[PDB]
């Protein structure tokens, strides 16, 4: 079956039939931003090269306009001096749009065109300078790339604490660097059918993080093991055991949208899990111990679990025992 | 189509057999082409047995509609379902029509391909041909027979 | 080394001391510059538009529409592209004579050519997105680029540089292609004004693209598409995935509908009738779908009119393997020069021969798709003619359930293959004259006995042809009869076996396929006495032609060109000679089903 | 009747009689970004023209009083070489200010008062090049050209969900990029009347989105349908299908605030429904699908709904008929 988010937070979802395109030419920014990095290398390299062959050529026609190319007569001032062939203008581009300026070859004042032209070059320069170095820095500062070193626990587990039957979870930072204002956002994903006849075919209904605030901020310095409790507002409160095998509809994703503390840009860490990778009767094992003067995480066991005595009824049936005794 | 079959494909075998013979570098650049010409056919091939079959296969419940309406003829007009059969009809033209003009389009698709094909070894031969004759001579009566 | 114009009386040509409109190297600069604006104008918005596509997002336009001038567009653009490589041409062989490598002569030239793909790319993406405002830019260009040709034309005339050289008509007819689509645009504008001028007019899409489901995309695909048949693409990538069926057939467009063409068939007959017979029906089929065979017509014409391209070309090639004026400081190349060379002919040869295909094929297929949307109004009709038909037409012998379902199964058939190929038929005397001139062109006299030779052999050819029709005639009334007798006897099988009365029919179906064998026997002595005459007069013609030519007429020389140019034009002039036999079949079978179909359709009915 | 905001976002409401005028005086980069694109390429173009033309006059100026414009005698020390003319100190600021720097024309130790206007020019223009390209990139990185990306229903509907009559909406993403901690906010513009006599002509009484927390996040990979659960508290209570025409006061308007997460600056999505543009008895289509290996949205049906049986009685009479059986 397909997958909504993949366990590393990519999402599978394929946009097709987009008849309108006017919203993507309105929004250039975004279309140069979010270009792999060979294409906005390809186009951080051509603007650059497409403005000094351009201007080039400008400065070739000038001084082929003003006679600069004839090898013939002398004592005649030219619009640039030292032009002798395509490669002199270009090299003179190149000068005068990276500021470089060699001065072998510089403009001269008999010509008020080649003012003019210098003028509108250096103004394109700065104008293309300031956008494709901003683009470039954004790219990189881009806080997708924090969220690599957001991890999550391989199998989700379902437990009882304090005789709740919790659907827990197991987050974790890589980073000694902390994340500002980190909130967990759960999901549930499935086919949900209204009993009017409505069909959803993703039907994304959020479950509350058992957060002791009824908010869902999360503090993030050591691994966190996130519970939600199944009551009977919550949509798994019929879930089984008998359930949880691969050719099931269930999926649960789990959102961690912070703050990059050093570099101030928001990033969201995404990871979903299937009905199959849900462990019943199954608890995460203590992973931070005391340390010879701190506190120190065993990552290495960070996925794992242990076998739980857990009632293999569901939590509507767990809280009908309760109600009989 | 035997006698057209018999033509064609030994016109196609002498003439490549004169153009090897007046220019054998021809035969380097025969086997791109018959390259080309081979993928052609693997794409194509797949497609037509489809869309002939499907041709047939809706041709039978056009005709066998025909073949019901008139023995029924009468059973159909004493229940006035005159405007529903001729409905029906319209259903299976359509279906029919449709499934012969894909096979149409595909045969000038495959047509297409094998003329720009044609197109490109008229220009490989005039190539060689007149490259030779400028460097090494070729009487210049045998690259009129290779062009022909 | 490189330089823009060459090196020559110490860089001369790099002065503006006359003028700097008057110096050649500066206006074929300026004519540089709008095809340097227009791709580092059109490159950035195609990379932002079409280019910013990924793998998880993917923008499909379903529907789509043409702007006006779309044909005329694409028409001007394929045959800008043509000038435009002839000019290159031009220019290398300019080029080649003086020493230095005079780069003003063909790199505008070929930048011109990259302009102009990328300009019709632009047009493509546009008019498939439906962004009519981004057509300023191009209109920008054209603008820019006529001016500059102007200006080169101008100059031209100012150096009076007349009509005997060849870059000086390929400058006036680069001029004209540009203002064309210039004009072109300013239509575009007129038509739909998306530019800040009153309220824009909305076309919109057709609604059988828009939501009838429709997959072949053949009426809604641009000139390119439409004649190489491009969309089909797609279908022949997924036939290998996934077999072809009915859902990834889609639903027939209005204008090919069963409905809309029995509508229009109906149309004629009352235009006729303001009943029934053979010629009233060809005249109705004429009034119907008589347009679409006129334009296969064309289409068959111009290749036939192309078709020509080869021989004339072989005439040159061969010509110049048996065996001028300085101007504005560079050598130019004369009309005759230009067409003499040897690889320009080549060239000439390869377009011309794509061109043709195309048109062939274009034909090929108006002519099919006429004849499938004539076998849905003549089924249509037919069907209809059942439900008002009377069972005393069949309960008498009249006419049989069989032969009903044949004028379907058959005789609606032997009418489409016929309507196949009537714009071959009725383009053929066009290409016999054209070649018949150019044989006398190449030849002479000789051509002219040659011809004479072909031309005493036509009554022969016409006695053929009557036999051949017939005999075709026989065979179609013995094969009725043949088919219906083994009708009766194989839904009668069990009383036939039961009373022991099987050979009995089997021996009366074969009298009746003995009389039909006999007509095919008939039939195929005179295809093989058809066959020898269309393969022996080629070879009598050749061999009278080539001793004429030397043994009774001293006019020429013989020559490998001339010669060799004949063989090729004496061979396009006889391959439709071949399928005599098969073309009189066809017509003779359409001429029975269209009668057959008469009687059919006058026959008696129910009174209301 | 107006519209208090546009299918697009727009808001209609003009702003007159503004007293305050220093207000934008002290707010002047705010008004500098918030310009038009013409009349922001004018001001970046006409800074750095009027810096190099003010800079320009002050080295003519100087050039003359050091008698450097007279040609007059030589072997005399200018203060700057090769100043000719107006031109001459023209080509020589645009050298200083852009840091091109050919040479021909340079400044020399015999004028202190060259080196004082060197040093002022390179720190007025180090302040203009970050000002300016500053404004330039941040006008280039706005959020606004996302939410063009952003697409919502053209059709509001009602329909019936669990027997409560909720508001449907749907909420659509063009981009393989996501949106970080986006949230809904959901409102109805009428001109409600307290019953002490108070009239408040675009009265704004926002309306919960049902998002199952409590909250406003929503998570849009694919489109969500968003529905406001009409129940006694709800605005719409008395909403009835006899309603729901042109000449009507009702609004609802639908707020998409997010974070771009390739650029990090929050964007905010606006779209307004009006009465007629709201559908009674209809209900969106299913429009994701599963593909080969994933899910496909099919944005062709993105704004197609159907017809479906719904009560013709409004929330409070629907209540009252529940009650009553
Ligand atoms: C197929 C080609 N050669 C050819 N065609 S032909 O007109 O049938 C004829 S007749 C005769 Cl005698 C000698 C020939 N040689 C290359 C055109």
């Amino acid at each position: 079956r397909a997958r909504f988010v993949s366990k590393k937070g990519n999402c599978n979802v394929a946009h097709k039939n987009i008849r309108e395109q006017g919203r993507f030419l309105q929004d250039v920014f975004t279309t140069l931003v979010d270009l792999k990095w060979p294409h906005t290398l390809l186009i951080f390299t051509m603007s650059f090269l497409c403005s000094w062959l351009l201007f080039a050529m400008v400065w070739w026609l000038i001084a082929f306009a003003h006679g600069d190319l004839a090898p013939g007569e002398g004592t005649n001032v030219p619009c640039v001096t030292s032009i002798h062939s395509f490669s002199s203008a270009f090299l003179f581009s190149i000068e005068v749009q990276v500021t470089i300026g060699f001065g072998g070859r510089m403009v001269t004042e008999e010509c008020p065109l080649a003012i003019l032209i210098l003028i509108v070059q250096n103004i394109v320069g700065l104008m293309i300078n300031a956008i494709m170095l901003g683009c470039i820095f954004m790219k990189t500062a881009q806080a997708k790339r924090r969220a690599e070193t957001l991890i999550f626990s391989k199998h989700a587990v379902i437990t009882l604490r304090h005789g709740r039957l919790c659907f827990m979870l197991r987050v974790g930072d890589l980073r000694k660097s902390m994340i500002i204002s980190a909130t967990i956002h759960m999901q549930v994903v499935r086919k949900t059918t209204s009993p009017e006849g409505e069909v959803v075919p993703l039907h994304q209904v959020d479950i509350p993080m058992e957060n002791g605030v009824g908010g869902n901020g999360i503090f993030l310095v050591a691994p966190l093991i996130i519970y939600h409790v199944i009551d009977s507002n919550s949509p798994l409160y019929d879930l089984a055991p008998s359930d949880l095998h691969h050719h099931q509809d269930l999926e649960i994703i789990v959102i961690l949208e912070g703050v990059v503390e050093t570099t101030g840009i928001t990033t969201q860490a995404r990871t979903s899990y299937l009905a199959d990778e849900i462990l019943w009767g199954q608890r995460f094992v203590p992973i931070v111990a005391e340390e010879d003067g701190r506190y120190s995480v065993d990552y290495s066991k960070f996925g794992n679990t242990i076998k739980v005595p857990t009632p293999l009824c569901t939590a509507r049936q767990l809280d009908e025992d309760r109600s009989l005794l | 189509t035997l006698e057209c079959l018999s033509r064609s494909t030994l016109l196609c075998v002498s003439a490549l057999t004169v153009i090897s013979y007046v220019t054998p570098v021809f035969l380097v650049a025969l086997l791109p082409l018959a390259v080309v010409c081979y993928f052609i056919q693997k794409y194509f091939r797949v497609a037509s047995r489809d869309l002939q079959q499907l041709d047939d296969t809706t041709q039978l419940p056009l005709l066998s509609h025909f073949a019901e309406t008139v023995e029924g003829l009468t059973t159909i007009r004493a229940f006035r379902y005159e405007a529903r059969f001729q409905q029906k009809l319209l259903e299976y033209t359509d279906s029919n029509n449709i499934a012969s003009l894909f096979l149409t389009a595909a045969n000038r698709w495959l047509e297409v391909r094998m003329e720009y094909i044609g197109a490109c070894v008229v220009l490989i031969a005039a190539a060689t041909s007149i490259s030779n004759s400028l460097h090494r001579e070729l009487s210049a009566g045998l690259v009129g027979l290779g062009l022909t | 080394p490189l330089a823009f114009c060459g090196t020559e009386n110490h860089s001369a040509a790099y002065r503006v001391d006359q003028g700097v409109l008057n110096n050649g190297c500066f206006v074929d600069a300026l004519n540089v510059v709008p095809h340097v604006f227009l791709l580092f104008i059109t490159f950035p918005i195609l990379f932002i538009g079409w280019g910013s596509q990924s793998s998880k997002v993917h923008i499909h336009h379903s529907t789509w529409l043409h702007f006006p001038g779309h044909n005329l567009r694409w028409i001007l653009t394929f045959i800008l592209l043509f000038v435009l490589v002839c000019e290159i041409a031009e220019g290398i062989l300019s080029d080649g004579v003086t020493e230095s490598r005079h780069l003003h002569l063909y790199m505008p030239a070929g930048m011109a050519f990259m302009a102009a793909i990328t300009s019709v790319v632009y047009y493509h993406n546009i008019e498939t997105s439906n962004f009519p405002k981004l057509l300023i830019a191009l209109l920008i260009y054209w603008t820019l680029a006529f001016i500059t040709k102007t200006i080169k034309f101008v100059k031209f005339y100012d150096h009076a540089i007349g009509f005997s050289q060849l870059r000086f008509c390929l400058t006036g007819l680069l001029v004209i292609l540009y203002g064309m689509l210039l004009l072109v645009e300013v239509n575009v504008i007129r038509v739909r004004r998306y530019i800040f001028f009153k309220t824009p007019r909305e076309v919109k899409p057709p609604e059988d693209l828009q939501d009838l489901g429709v997959r072949f995309l053949q009426p809604f695909v641009n000139l390119l598409s439409k004649g190489t048949y491009w969309w089909m693409n797609a279908f022949i990538k997924t036939a290998h995935k996934k077999p072809i069926d009915l859902r990834a057939i889609g639903k027939l467009p209005i204008a090919m509908r069963a409905l809309t063409n029995y509508q229009r068939l109906c149309v004629a007959f009352d235009a006729q009738a303001r009943p029934q017979g053979a010629r009233a029906i060809w005249r109705a089929l004429c009034h119907a779908f008589g347009r679409r065979l006129i334009l296969s017509s064309t289409f068959r014409i111009l290749a036939d009119l192309l078709g020509f391209a080869g021989p004339l070309c072989i005439f040159g090639i061969v010509d110049h393997l048996g065996k001028k004026t300085q101007f504005l400081g560079v050598y130019f190349v004369s009309s005759q020069e230009f067409l003499g060379n040897a690889y320009v002919l080549a060239v000439l040869l390869f377009l011309a021969l794509l061109l043709q295909r195309t048109f062939l094929q274009a034909s090929y297929y108006v002519a099919i798709e006429t004849g499938i949307n004539l076998r849905g109004a003549i089924q249509t009709k037919i069907y209809n003619k059942i439900m008002h038909l009377s069972t005393s037409n069949l309960s008498m012998g009249e006419m049989t359930a069989g032969q009903i379902c044949n004028l379907v199964a058959i005789d609606t058939n032997q009418l489409m293959w016929f309507f196949f190929l009537c714009p071959n038929l009725w383009a053929m005397p066009v290409q016999i004259i054209v070649g018949v001139i150019l044989l006398y062109y190449i030849l002479g006299v000789s051509a002219l006995i040659g011809a004479a030779v072909i031309i005493l052999l036509a009554p022969v050819q016409y006695f053929v042809a009557t036999k051949l029709s017939q005999a075709q005639r026989s065979t179609l009334e013995h094969s009725n009869e043949r088919l219906k007798q083994t009708n009766e006897m194989l839904r009668g099988m069990k009383l036939l076996k039961l009373y022991a009365w099987e050979s009995i029919f089997c021996s009366r179906v074969e009298v009746t396929r003995r009389k039909e064998m006999t007509s095919l026997r008939a039939f195929a002595v005179y295809t093989s006495i058809s066959i020898f005459m269309n393969t022996a007069i080629p070879i009598a013609a050749v061999l009278i032609t080539f001793v004429g030519h030397v043994s009774f007429f001293k006019e020429s020389d013989l020559s490998p060109s001339v010669a060799f140019a004949s063989l090729s034009l004496f061979h396009i002039l006889v391959t439709p000679l071949f399928l005599l036999s098969s073309v009189v079949r066809s017509t003779v079978k359409a001429l029975v089903s269209v009668q057959k179909l008469s009687e059919f359709l006058s026959s008696a009915e129910i009174r209301e």
